[PDB]
DNA sequence: TCGTGCTGAGTGATATCTGCTTTGGGTGGGTGGGTGGGTTGAGGCAAT
DNA sequence: AGCAGATATCACTCAGCACGA
């Protein structure tokens, strides 16, 4: 498995994606509001507009803090960036603002009981 | 005929006792049970009888086990001694 | 070339084991004169079966019993433990 | 007649290596079948 | 890659004897 040296650093791109999600504005940030809606079970699909990414890159370049070209990286290889964006969204998911019936979901109960079992095992 | 009728009745009683272990619905109905031990740990069993009864649940728990302790029997062929 | 799991004296004497039985076995078990004899037998077997399962999942109940028998016959530490128990109770 | 090893070869058992074959498609055949699939186009034949 | 058959090396049970009690 010989290695190659490609001019892409996924850590910097992940930082770029997180900054774009947190700070981008077009009120509060558009994508922060979208994630808040998703948390309350109001939205089940998030769409990333490449126009917003291009505008954010242009603004960053204008401010003098030139950043990596995220639009081209997304276009050239989009499969990895889906997972990258999913991870970025997960790391910055806001807490729900509308109470929901957690106990109704099977997954919630199963994970809670797995946590209880893990705590019991650790206490041993 | 009298003995045959008596034996048929005996088999009928045995089958009636066996019936309680059979599910009314088909096998693929897919009922899952969770049973709580005295300590807060849950074990999983499958079958309608498990949900409706506890002794059946423990019997199934026992029965499901794979490991068997070896039993050695000292058998002597009668033909050996003639 | 894999060590087998055995019901060793070590196991028996652990916190989950004989001490567990002594600590909480009268509370859970109850023989009732108003209940059928089969029910009382099933209750006792239920308690001991759950304890056994907790202790030593590999074996069945009857198998467990047999194993217990052999262990108790063989092990000298277990013998000591038992004697200790009996002695301490006789002193009360 | 209990307890504790030492001996022991027998009776296992279960953790562990050695060889197909397959998809489907003629780069396995028609002495494996056509009721296990493929399969639309041309061609010859009988009833019409 | 997965599956079915097989080899061989892994333990465990009943077997029985010496000491002493």
């Amino acid at each position: 498995l010989p290695s190659i040296q490609l001019p892409v650093d996924y850590n910097n791109l992940f930082n770029e994606i997180t900054d774009f999600l947190v700070t981008f504005k077009q009120k509060g940030p558009k994508y922060m509001a979208m994630l808040q809606k998703v948390a309350n079970r109001e939205l089940n699909s998030v769409i990333i507009d490449l126009d917003d990414i291009l505008q954010y890159q242009n603004e960053k370049f204008l401010q003098g803090t030139q950043a990596d070209d995220l639009v081209s990286a997304i276009q050239q290889n989009a499969n990895h960036f889906t997972e990258l964006f999913c991870r970025a969204i997960d790391n910055n998911m806001p807490l729900p603002t509308k109470e929901i019936d957690y106990k109704d979901d099977v997954l919630d109960v199963i994970l809670n009981q797995r946590r209880l079992r893990n705590e019991r095992m650790l206490s041993d | 005929g009298f003995e045959l009728s008596k034996l048929l009745q005996k088999e009928h009683q045995m089958r009636k006792n066996v019936i309680k272990h059979t599910s009314a619905r088909h096998s693929r109905f897919g009922g899952l049970l969770s049973i709580q031990t005295p300590d807060k740990t849950r074990l999983t069993v499958s079958g309608s009888q498990a949900l409706v009864d506890e002794k059946i649940a423990l019997q199934k728990l026992d029965d499901s086990k794979k490991w068997n302790k070896r039993i050695i029997k000292k058998h002597q062929s009668v033909a050996a001694e003639g | 070339r894999r060590p087998q799991v055995k019901l060793t004296a070590e196991k028996l004497l652990s916190d989950k084991g004989l001490p567990y039985v002594l600590k909480n076995a009268h509370k859970r078990i109850r023989i009732s004169s108003k209940k059928n004899s089969y029910d009382n037998l099933s209750n006792i077997i239920q308690f001991y079966q759950l304890w056994a399962h907790e202790l030593f999942p590999k074996a069945k109940f009857k198998d467990f019993m047999k194993i217990c028998q052999t262990v108790g016959k063989t092990d000298p530490v277990l013998r000591e433990y038992r004697v200790s128990l009996f002695r301490d109770e006789m002193g009360m």
